[PDB]
């Protein structure tokens, strides 16, 4: 019922008129404009993310480079950075007043720079496993049958990487289609940007149902394609034995610019900037600093506990007792983290609206929104510790003298609290940065750090939401730091 | 090793909802003895040694254990070790609490140490099942399953995960262990060395049903099936006829076992042949002549068999013959009339 | 011998991290000639194979492939096969397509799948690397090697991943097919028995050194070395005083097979030996009888008051003798004087 309710009724209020004006809404030639305008950012988004990722994960897996965790941890750190932020330091930072020389860019080109820098760390880590999961000895055998290294990359490596290429490919196309923050404060025009300006500007709910559904019709034929082609190239590691990396020479201080034009570029800048702006912070907006953290604290705790109550079971009956349920709930958790942030709002106020008055416009509705949209995020590193440790192990530890109950106790549970807090933490800080469901679902007068930013950002108030935006990258990248040091532990 | 059963199965019977993995199993065992279970990979030893350890129900048949009846006790009131395959280590604990995990003396740290210098690891008794290789988790294993002491330990096939090199030295030094504490095993292995080196006594299941349990010795010398014969070692099957204390085969009049009448199947192995000059007898040519030091290995096809059939034969270092040189084949060693 | 080797390394010479894994490696393998290499684990066998087909580089030292040194070129140019221990499939392609790959000109899938006609799999063209048994990706694999047709094909323990069921039965196919396609092969494995019959000649190494090569019969009835006795199989290395040919021994008279005076160690093997009834001559007690199967391996302390001596005697399925018996040890072959 997470997702089954809220977007049934998402199609049901937008089929409910004249058949004349359903045809209306369908012939209307700002859809052809939207579908272009979102296509095209999603494919040069996806370019900029193969051109940096691809030769990142070739230089800190197949080269003999100095502290490839050091590089991959700082390729890594751009996913703290969220898109709003993003884009607020490309307008801050540019134009007349701004901190450099340098004239705005077009919407598109911004919003492209921007998502491309915060997008590219999936492709990357996707690019990076699958550099790691190959057979050194696969490659060596086709060596030895006549092929130069260049053209066993192109015949061997390329299609063991090109599962890798699709799931990042699919995320990266998720994350540029659900996105919201930087593509309104740049005011480039892709369906989600149309979706808010319709429902909050233009007020014409139905056409912003109608959006909604044809950006949710593009999310599933997204998935659709991805699945379909996943079946056709399955392909069915080697032991990952240590292969001679290949040797750099002169390279080497050229190849780790190239390793930090990125960092460089999404986390130092922005930091830099931030702090720069920060300077002329009014202090009579310091009393509105406090109160949005505050709101932000007290939406992002409870989301994280029912996050975690909802992924303990989920993963449980996943990994223990197999059975149809289990899929059918990992799926519609996956829905519901794929559904883009502001069509899923928009479905659950339509569902709440109809059925629930009462949640309306309460926090109440927002937290069981964000603790659904962060299932997944929770249910990973949860999944990762069940994974770790089978029954057999529990069947290992009766064997030994141990019951049940204790069984559990010291076999599974030292694992399972470990992963409950690394989802935990995970979902706090996902909730903590959240710009459109909490944008669309909050009460009125209820605002956390993103709002404050895009608000104050959509009036050009720079330096007043300098400060939350410190507050949100800070933590952001701390925590991430955090978990990332902590998986290289375990 | 005494006179009184440390372990006995009486009709154990498994059914997996509907497919009946075991029909009937009877099997003693005794203080301080290796037994070795074998089978067509299909046979239900996995599953018979499960329901020993008590992870499984049995939908009949009683399980005994000093004299006692533990068919309805839990797996944790039994005090009998298990070693899985995979041997199912703990991985948020260093190789110490592994071994202390059995030790329920507030988990006695003194006796893992002893026990981990058992089995030869003391340099790397503080580093996780994550950062230890293949015999070192085997060790670890074995380790951990004998700590608490018990007088019955199952092994699941333990050293088929080794490096082909390590598994003869590993297994000896596994079986030294085994017979100094003084623990009898149940083991399930599907290799040949194991069961003829390793065990003391071996048990063949068909389809779940025990059929022949003895010392290797006895087993290779009166198989039962072919399968055994083959598991045993290289050996000749042989259609036949049996008229008396002998039988007639294609290669002229084998000597029987004991005695069988009608047509049957014959297994005799290649130390019952002999070559000789090319004379009477049956006739063959020389296909291969394989060189393993202290014996060789002849391959001969026979001649006035219409069918095409070739025998193996062994013969010693001195042995003045060439492939493709005639021969003639000497029936000298005795026959087995395989039931089939 | 064919007067002109094939593959001839020249001071072959490595060093991981300056442990030297390959010490002035020199050997000459000829053309059709199977050579296999033995030794312990880690003594530079599989490094020998990677230096060869150019997938390390040596420290010092010269490959030459048919007179022209090939140490400087790398992998593509050298034109070697090399069959994978995992045997190395690639996963995006077919079993066809995986033979294919090292083929090149108009018509490669014709001779792709003559190529798969030699192994005798034009069945699973189709199939890729999943969809295949252990012991038919060895057949792509082999297939995939031999497609471009070397003269030269590496096998790096190629047979050691299959079931000991049909392991004879793949290496004796393999032996033809090399042999009927006339390519030299250069083996490494770690069994005794694999490497005695399926090569041509024989190469022990210990430590990055090669310590004795020649035919297996050579190397066996013929060592140089206490290492290469023991390591080819068991033996009784016996302090004596040669006196021409023969030996006085705590066993008494040994014949010599190479006439010697002063001390020296035999290497009496144990068929060499047998066992009577006890009376005039060396005396012993039987402390153990292993079952070897076919043969028996018992084991004598002496009693000639001496320091506590061991001594193995080879004997056939049908010896009487027993644990504790009261035996006379007779010499009926000769011992071999090693060379310190």
């Amino acid at each position: 019922a997470g997702v089954l309710l809220p977007v049934a009724y998402l199609g049901v209020r937008a089929l409910e008129a004249d058949p004349l004006v359903l045809r209306e809404i369908l012939l209307r030639p700002k859809n052809l404009e939207l579908l272009r305008n979102t296509l095209g950012l999603a494919a040069g988004v996806l370019g900029l993310a193969t051109l940096v990722a691809l030769p990142a994960a070739y230089l800190t897996t197949r080269t003999d480079l100095r502290g490839k965790r050091l590089w991959a941890t700082l390729l890594t750190l751009p996913l703290a950075v969220p898109g709003y932020v993003g884009a607020y330091v490309l307008l801050s930072a540019t134009g007349p007043g701004g901190l450099l020389p340098l004239p705005r860019p077009e919407g598109y080109w911004g919003a492209l720079l921007v998502l491309g820098l915060i997008t590219y760390p999936y492709l990357f880590l996707a690019l990076r496993a699958a550099f790691l999961g190959v057979d050194p000895s696969v490659e060596e055998a086709a060596r030895t049958l006549g092929h130069p290294p260049w053209r066993v990359f192109l015949r061997v490596t390329l299609p063991q990487l090109l599962p890798a290429f699709l799931s990042g490919y699919l995320v990266i196309a998720l994350h540029v289609l659900g996105d919201f923050g930087t593509v309104s404060l740049l005011r480039y025009e892709t369906f989600s940007y149309a979706i808010y300006l319709q429902y909050s500007a233009a007020f014409d709910r139905v056409y912003a149902a109608w959006l909604a559904l044809f950006l949710l019709l593009l999310t599933g034929s997204l998935l659709l394609l991805e699945a379909a082609l996943l079946r056709r190239l399955s392909l069915g590691r080697g032991a990952a034995r240590t292969s001679p990396p290949a040797r750099l020479g002169p390279l080497a201080p050229l190849a780790h610019l190239f390793l930090l034009l990125p960092f460089l570029l999404a986390v130092a800048f922005p930091l830099y900037a931030l702090l720069h702006l920060a300077r002329r912070f009014p202090a009579s907006a310091t009393s509105g600093l406090a109160e949005a953290l505050g709101h932000a604290l007290l939406v992002a705790l409870p989301v994280a506990f029912l996050s975690v109550g909802m992924a303990l079971p989920i993963a449980y009956l996943a990994s223990r007792y197999p059975s149809a349920a289990s899929r059918t709930l990992e799926r519609l958790a996956y829905l519901a983290y794929a559904i883009p942030p502001l069509a899923y709002a928009l479905a659950w106020i339509f569902f709440s609206l109809r059925t629930l008055p009462f949640l309306y416009g309460t926090l109440a509705l927002l937290v069981l929104a964000l603790a659904l949209h962060f299932l997944t995020e929770s249910l990973g590193p949860v999944r990762s510790a069940l994974a770790q440790v089978p029954p057999r192990l529990e069947e290992a530890a009766r064997t030994l003298g141990d019951t049940p109950t204790r069984a559990f106790f010291r076999v599974t549970f030292p694992l399972l609290w470990r992963g409950a807090a690394a989802g935990g933490s995970l979902a706090f800080i996902g909730a903590m940065k959240e710009l459109p469901i909490t944008l669309l679902l909050a009460p009125t007068g209820f605002s956390t750090l993103a709002t404050r930013v895009f608000g104050y950002t959509q009036e050009a108030m720079f330096a007043e939401a300098a400060p939350f935006a410190l507050l949100i990258v800070g933590l952001s990248a701390a925590f991430v730091g955090v978990l990332l040091w902590n998986e290289r532990r375990f | 090793m005494e006179r009184a059963p440390l372990l006995e199965l009486k009709g154990i019977r498994k059914r997996f909802g509907e497919l009946e993995v075991l029909r009937g199993v009877d099997l003693a065992l005794y203080p301080g003895e290796i037994l070795a279970l074998l089978g067509p990979s299909g046979c239900g030893k996995t599953t018979l040694l499960r329901v020993v350890a008590g992870l499984e129900v049995p939908d009949a048949g009683r399980v005994f254990l000093e004299g006692r009846d533990i068919t309805a006790l839990p797996p944790e009131k039994r005090g009998i070790g298990f070693v899985f395959q995979d041997y199912a280590l703990f991985p948020h604990l260093t190789a110490l609490g592994n071994v202390a995990f059995g030790l329920k003396g507030k988990d006695r740290l003194a006796r893992a140490r002893k026990a981990l210098e058992r089995v030869g690891m003391t340099l790397f008794q503080d580093r996780r099942p994550g950062e230890l290789s293949g015999g070192q988790q085997q060790r670890v294993a074995l380790a951990r399953a004998l700590a608490p002491g018990p007088k019955l330990v199952l092994l699941d096939e333990p050293f088929s995960s080794l490096d082909a090199g390590l598994r003869a030295a590993t297994r000896e030094e596994v079986r030294k262990v085994l017979k100094e504490t003084g623990t009898a095993a149940l083991l399930v292995t599907h290799d040949q060395e194991e069961a003829l080196s390793f065990a003391d006594r071996l048990g063949v299941m068909r389809g779940g049903e025990i059929l022949q349990v003895g010392t290797p010795e006895e087993v290779y010398l009166r198989p039962k099936t072919p399968f055994v014969a083959q598991f045993l070692g290289r050996t000749n099957l042989l259609p036949g006829e049996g008229r008396g204390r002998y039988a007639e085969t294609c290669l002229g009049r084998v000597p029987l076992a004991e005695a069988r009448e009608g047509p049957l199947l014959l297994s005799l192995r290649p130390e019952a042949l002999r070559l000789t000059p090319p004379g009477q007898g049956p006739q063959g040519e020389v296909v291969a002549r394989e060189f393993k030091g202290h014996d060789l290995t002849y391959r001969v096809r026979l001649h006035g068999v219409q069918p095409e059939r070739e025998v193996l034969v062994q013969e010693g270092p001195t042995c003045p013959f060439k492939v493709g040189d005639r021969v003639g084949l000497e029936v000298v060693g005795e026959g087995v009339a395989l039931e089939g």
